[PDB]
């Protein structure tokens, strides 16, 4: 029992003191209460969730390495197999909260292109998470959702979108790892990339730093695979 | 960054 | 119910994955066993609590001051987050200061052990007080001020001067005159003469570690003469 | 690494 604005509070409160489970659950509960969210309340709850997966994302890297680098003790290679699945439906759990906050709440409510690309996008993310961590029986199908979202999204930032807005080069970003990382296609990782490079250095050639960034992350993509 | 609600990739 | 082998372990892989609530757990009940914890044991205890602890403490030093630098129901609001985190903080500290009464104290059969467990005792006491009520505050600071004393006066007996526990001891004690107890004169004698026992101890091997927190005392002193 | 797990109140 409390109210959208002291929901809001709260998160910036708890994003201060580096306390992003709390800051998630805030921005989780103004979510749910219905309403589309602005640009501010939809940062927050975009910063709450990056930062709550991404402490396990990460954790989960480290185990899961260790445990293919442990070759030998029938019990070293257990224990650390069981402590990557207990970090993997933590995991899970986080994805799905997300994903459902988006598909009942953050899609459906978007009045503006630039929302509804991004909130696709973060379908698209999460989907990714999911399927870096599906053993193969689940693994083909949430990969095909991942791409069903970001290429939802990559549809409408080409009719909606300049090429150089930072939410629509982003996308390009993270689908073009998609393609790279999760579905093996390196040829469909360059070609995404490069024209979203192009096109941005097209309609610039008629506020960029941040769009600047993106660019360049998308040309080390590229350098490094063409190598 | 007003890019680390895009979660980058990479 | 795992064994001693067994929790250790998850403890390391905890440890490197970062997840350091877990990491604590793993050597709470290592502790909770009852035998006296091997040196790779304690330093395991330490750095779970250590970020568990701090991870607070920080978050605490940040809404504390937001609520201080404000003044309306946006006051209300940081008032029972502070509230939130220092009973998170409470919580930890009387984990760990169990731990400390029950285990770590009466079990540790060298001098050096007992130093080290009573000057976490002074520190986790330090910690409770720092977000004391004002009621309890002159209790739990002597609390912490005994236990720093009584590890101080074993490692003047037993520790060489250089002694990097021995030395860490002196650094934080002092800072507890300093912070806690608005004491700078007990402060800097303390910090000065640790200091200089430890430079007349070099006529020692083989810390790199014993003089960091050599150069942490005099930087003390040089901030605490103004 | 060491001096970490002496919890230094710097």
């Amino acid at each position: 029992g409390m109210d959208k604005n002291e929901l809001v509070q709260k998160a910036k409160l708890a994003e201060q003191a580096e306390r992003y489970d709390d800051m998630a659950a805030c921005m989780k509960s103004v979510t749910e209460q219905g309403a589309e969210l602005s640009n501010e309340e939809r940062n927050l709850l975009s910063v709450a969730y990056k930062n709550v997966v991404g402490a396990r994302r990460s954790s989960w890297r480290v185990v899961s390495s260790i445990e293919q680098k442990t070759e030998g003790a029938e019990k070293k290679q257990q224990m650390a197999r069981e402590y990557r699945e207990k970090i993997e439906t933590e995991l899970r759990d986080i994805c799905n909260d997300v994903l459902s906050l988006l598909e009942k709440f953050l899609i459906p409510n978007a009045s503006q292109a630039e929302s509804k690309v991004f909130y696709l996008k973060m379908k698209g993310d999460y989907y990714r998470y999911l399927a870096e961590v599906a053993a193969g029986d689940d693994k083909k199908g949430i990969v095909d959702q991942s791409q069903q979202a970001y290429q939802e999204a990559f549809e409408i930032s080409k009719k909606e979108m300049q090429p150089t807005h930072p939410i629509r080069l982003g996308l390009a970003l993270n689908f073009s790892v998609f393609y790279y990382e999760i579905l093996n296609s390196p040829e469909k990782a360059c070609s995404l990339a490069k024209t979203a490079f192009d096109e941005a250095i097209a309609e610039l050639d008629t506020s960029y730093k941040d769009s600047t960034l993106i660019m360049q992350l998308l040309r080390d993509n590229l350098t490094l695979w063409t190598s | 960054g007003x890019l680390d609600x895009l979660d980058l990739a990479s």
